[PDB]
């Protein structure tokens, strides 16, 4: 029936204030109730918003729930960030008996300045085009925060064929880092001008190309 | 003064024990003649009823 | 006091049935109703099931309706999911999770979570390692080593026999939708040492007990 | 907290109605007054519109407001426009206390039929790259109305390493000329295919591009 949409990631200074937003895309928000929920790397999630603005026993008074049902979004704020908040928050309401779970929010507490990403794209073996396959090689290393949006290209035009890993961190300098690989074949390879490792980091998006 | 006899009311399919922290018997309680009609889970569609006495 | 136990988790191939229980102690389980909510790794949460305090209602998510069913014994105050003719993509932890008024409207919120289980949907193949060549396009550099094409987890890399380790990094593996594992190795250089000095590849995966060894040269 | 939006541009022939519209970003448009502002060339601004449709003594019976809750806007309109007109118009609500302005929106009314810029780009100079340097020369003229958006790309991808003029007259023809100066190193301008120059003229996006 709807769909909740909540950024992909989010970031501010410690101290500083940070808002989630939460856009219903189909029904009103004030429809039926929202919680905010807050997940940290392998631990269990824990509520920190119900019923839109309410603060369970435990929560500190920097979380606030609000709506806007301008814009049909619902938003979880936190004053004077803490680099303990640096989790996963899930937006979650309900269709008439079943509950729906935002897309998370990856909020990163700044621990240093922005680190751009730093693309090494591969182009693909020969002998694997002896194999009659294809599979690129894009490195995605040294960037900070941890989020990264990894769209491969056609020559700029959506591409769904291949496999990228999640963005875990560095155990050398506490950062994060990434992979991916396209699998096609050396007929699309070279019936096709090139393709793109387009990588999103914090609006910034770095490109790496390969072409036959 | 005043004579209580039930309606045998009787539901099927929701919940009919509603309760609240204001109505306090020892725990938190409802009115004694009446009950407090729910659905069966939060959220959930409520059957249209017809009851008649 | 209040704990939710998740129970019956572990790998499965697919088309095959699997059955979860959550042990409840600690509050009035009969009361409340309950929740099947799982996670797949580096995913978002996503609700699985639902049922009714008194059993009489059970909703499902439309992306699992006919192969999920849940249950309850409330005078076992155990909860049950069975995820017969499971697919690959329901690989995913799975946390019960208790969501529900209660009876009260006042209603404190109480909305309890276990640890999850996790359920891994593999197809089959403990593999070995196929090594590529991933040589640099023509004031520095990097070339690499590609490991593709195994199962399982984890494998033991050296570049050069364990000798070139200044400016060389190792990525974590992917999960590939053919459920086979795959990751790779790339060492940065300067420009300088182009040609000078072969590069061998050194892999070691130890179930599979394949080490190969590729050597990068420039192509022209 | 949130950004009040209104289009970049806008043009109709004497005679004939517009209507300019203001989106509210987050929040009730509404919950707070909205006024809009006239701004020529020069001038100091003057307010049009007041409280959302009050009309303030001096000005004609054109200008009127209005207000789509559904869209959460607030639209100008104006009916049989005259050349006095073409100036460029500020919506302003207020966040609590503080006030909050549009991105403004460039109002020409129609002097003559509408002409197509006259893109040439140009590639870097040879003893730039010999100064380990590469800024390139995109040269935007003979074009009418004089709003154009230049948007650069790295083989059709967001860049954000240039430095662009704003669009004044000509002392020629009546039109609008602009340039745009896309500055990078050989090396990035040898690591990507190519860059565009693209110039989105009402809608049709003309563009020119640069190769290595």
């Amino acid at each position: 029936n709807f769909m909740l949409t909540q950024p992909h990631s989010v970031s501010e200074s410690p101290g500083k204030t940070v808002t989630i937003s939460c856009t219903r895309s189909s029904g009103s928000i004030a429809s039926n109730y929202v919680q905010w929920y807050q997940q940290r790397p392998g631990s269990s999630p824990t509520t920190v918003i119900y019923e839109y603005n309410q603060r369970p026993s435990g929560v500190p008074d920097r979380f606030s729930g609000s709506i806007d049902s301008s814009s049909n979004s619902a938003s979880l704020t936190i004053s004077g960030l803490k680099t303990e908040d640096e989790a996963d928050y899930y937006c979650q309401s309900y269709d008439s008996a079943n509950r729906v779970f935002g897309g998370g929010t990856k909020l990163t507490v700044l621990g240093q300045p922005k680190a751009a990403p730093s693309v090494t794209l591969f182009p693909p073996s020969s002998e694997e085009l002896q194999a009659n396959k294809a599979t690129l090689v894009c490195l995605i290393s040294d960037f900070y925060p941890g989020a990264v949006t990894v769209a491969w290209k056609a020559d700029s035009s959506p591409v769904k064929a291949g496999v990228e890993t999640t963005t875990p961190s560095k155990q050398s300098n506490n950062k994060y880092a990434a992979s991916s690989y396209l699998s096609l074949t050396p007929e699309q390879w070279k019936s096709h001008r090139s393709y793109s490792c387009q990588v999103t980091h914090e609006g910034s998006t770095v490109e790496k190309t390969v072409a036959p | 003064g005043i004579d209580k006899e039930a309606m045998g009311f009787t539901y099927s399919g929701i919940r009919t024990n509603g309760a609240t922290s204001a109505c306090r018997r020892s725990g938190s309680s409802f009115y004694a003649e009446m009950k407090w009609l729910l659905s069966n889970t939060d959220n959930a569609a409520f059957p249209q009823m017809t009851k008649s006495y | 006091e209040v704990q939710l136990l998740e129970s019956g988790g572990g790998v499965v191939q697919p088309g095959r049935s699997l059955r979860l229980s959550c042990a409840a102690s600690g509050f009035t389980f009969s009361s409340y109703a309950i929740h099947w909510v799982r996670q797949a790794p580096g995913k978002g949460l996503e609700w699985v099931a639902l049922i009714s305090y008194d059993g009489s209602n059970k909703y499902y998510a439309d992306s699992v309706k006919g192969r999920f069913t849940i249950s309850r014994d409330n005078s076992k105050n155990t909860l049950y999911l069975q995820m017969n003719s499971l697919r690959a993509e329901d690989t995913a932890v799975y946390y019960c999770n208790g969501h529900g008024s209660g009876g009260e409207v006042g209603s404190n919120w109480f909305d309890p979570w276990g640890q999850g289980t996790l359920v891994t949907v593999s197809s089959a193949s403990t593999k070995g390692p196929s090594v590529f060549p991933l040589a640099p396009s023509s004031g520095t550099a990097a070339l690499g080593c590609l490991v593709k094409d195994y199962f399982p987890e984890p494998v033991t890399v050296s570049w050069n026999s364990g000798a070139l380790t200044s400016g060389v990094h190792t990525f974590p593996a992917v999960l590939q939708s053919s459920g086979l594992y795959s990751l790779s190795s790339v060492v940065t250089v300067p420009s300088s040492s182009l040609g000078t000095q072969t590069y061998i590849c050194n892999v070691n995966h130890k179930p599979s007990n394949t080490k190969v060894d590729k050597k990068v040269e420039p192509k022209s």
